């Protein structure tokens, strides 16, 4: 099961994390059945 | 225990030349085979991942592939600078194993 | 960038015991899970051990355990092989490395240290 | 095949449903019952399990 977390706060800060406790909710739990080892973030580029 | 054999231990060849090695698995390591590249003196260098991935910065003229048990490295044209002694490496299960080795000579 | 130095070799007698360290710098050392691989003179590549990113589980070869044990600081980007009751076969030079491995370290980049020469005699 | 063949020459149309079980996380499951919700009594009961 890949289980998801996740929260949405608004930050007045750069380079850095704030101060403070928030816990993350629940946000989807996926019934795939597969080894996870490594792992990519995907950006998006613009064709200009 | 999965142990690892290569074929041959030792091999000749000249410049340009095709240079094929044989590596064999007790078991089946599905595709997880490395290949790693020795020269004297130096730390073990990889050029293919996962039994035919070729590594970043790898010359085209290195390739491989296999499944299973019976997996093979090639040079599609040995150059001077190509030679060295080539493991292949299982790693499908700890502990993990390397092979022999076979030596790569000049003709 | 990135780097892996071995230290902590020389000389010993069998039935001693030898500590090695391996310091890493240029990449994020406490992500990695870490290998320990000893080539002896004339010979090929033999696996010694593996420890995990978290500095929790660990693995041995058949050949050492019961004898060596691996550990790492993350504090201090610092591999460890303690190795103890030293024979004369275990004489080799002893690497630390990140092994590329798509199913347990999890790495997607290979790197070496120089390695460090270990004598029992 | 033709329409005046007998019985056993006449085409049928055939489906075979094969039922994996695997050490897997299920992926189809029959549709669970559901009867009305009673309150302020003693009773037993079972909530998504
Ligand atoms: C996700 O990773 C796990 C952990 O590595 C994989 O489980 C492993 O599956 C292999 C078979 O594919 C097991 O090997 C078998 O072991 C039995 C018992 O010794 C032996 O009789 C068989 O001939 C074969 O060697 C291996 O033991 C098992 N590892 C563990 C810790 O259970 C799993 O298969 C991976 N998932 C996918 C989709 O690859």
């Amino acid at each position: 099961y890949f289980k998801i977390y996740s929260k949405h706060t608004p930050i007045n800060l750069v380079r850095d994390l704030p101060q403070g406790f928030s816990a993350l909710e629940p946000l989807v739990d996926l019934p795939i059945g597969i080894n996870i080892t490594r792992f990519q973030t995907l950006l998006a580029l613009h064709r200009s | 225990v999965i142990w690892m054999t290569q074929s041959p231990s030792s091999l000749s060849a000249s410049v340009g030349d095709r240079v094929t090695i044989t590596c064999q698995a007790s078991q089946d390591i599905r595709f997880y085979l490395n290949w790693y590249q020795q020269k004297p003196g130096k730390a073990p260098k990889l050029l293919i991942s996962d039994a035919s991935n070729m590594e970043t910065g790898v010359p085209s003229r290195f390739s491989g592939s296999g499944s299973g048990t019976d997996f093979t490295f090639t040079i599609s044209s040995l150059q001077p600078e190509d030679i060295a002694t080539y493991y292949c490496q299982q790693y499908d299960n700890l502990p993990f194993t390397f092979g022999p080795g076979t030596k790569v000579d000049f003709k | 960038e990135v780097q892996l130095v071995e230290s902590g070799g020389g000389v010993v007698q069998p039935g001693g015991s030898l500590r090695l360290s391996c310091a890493a710098s240029g990449f994020t050392f406490n992500s990695y899970g870490m290998h320990w691989v000893r080539q002896a003179p004339g010979k090929g590549l033999e696996w010694v051990a593996f420890i995990r990113y978290d500095g929790g589980n660990k693995y041995y070869a058949d050949s050492v355990k019961g004898r060596f044990t691996i550990s790492r600081d993350n504090s201090k980007n610092t591999l460890y092989l303690q190795m103890k009751s030293l024979r004369a076969e275990d004489t080799a030079v002893y690497y630390c490395a990140n092994l590329k491995d798509s199913r347990y370290s999890g790495s997607y980049y290979d790197y070496w240290g120089q390695g460090t020469l270990v004598t029992v005699s | 095949f033709q329409p005046t063949n007998g019985v056993g020459y006449q085409p049928y149309r055939v489906v075979v449903l094969s039922f994996e079980l695997l050490h897997a996380p299920a992926t189809v499951c029959g549709p669970k019952k559901s009867t009305n919700l009673v309150k302020n009594k003693c009773v037993n009961f079972n909530f998504n399990g």
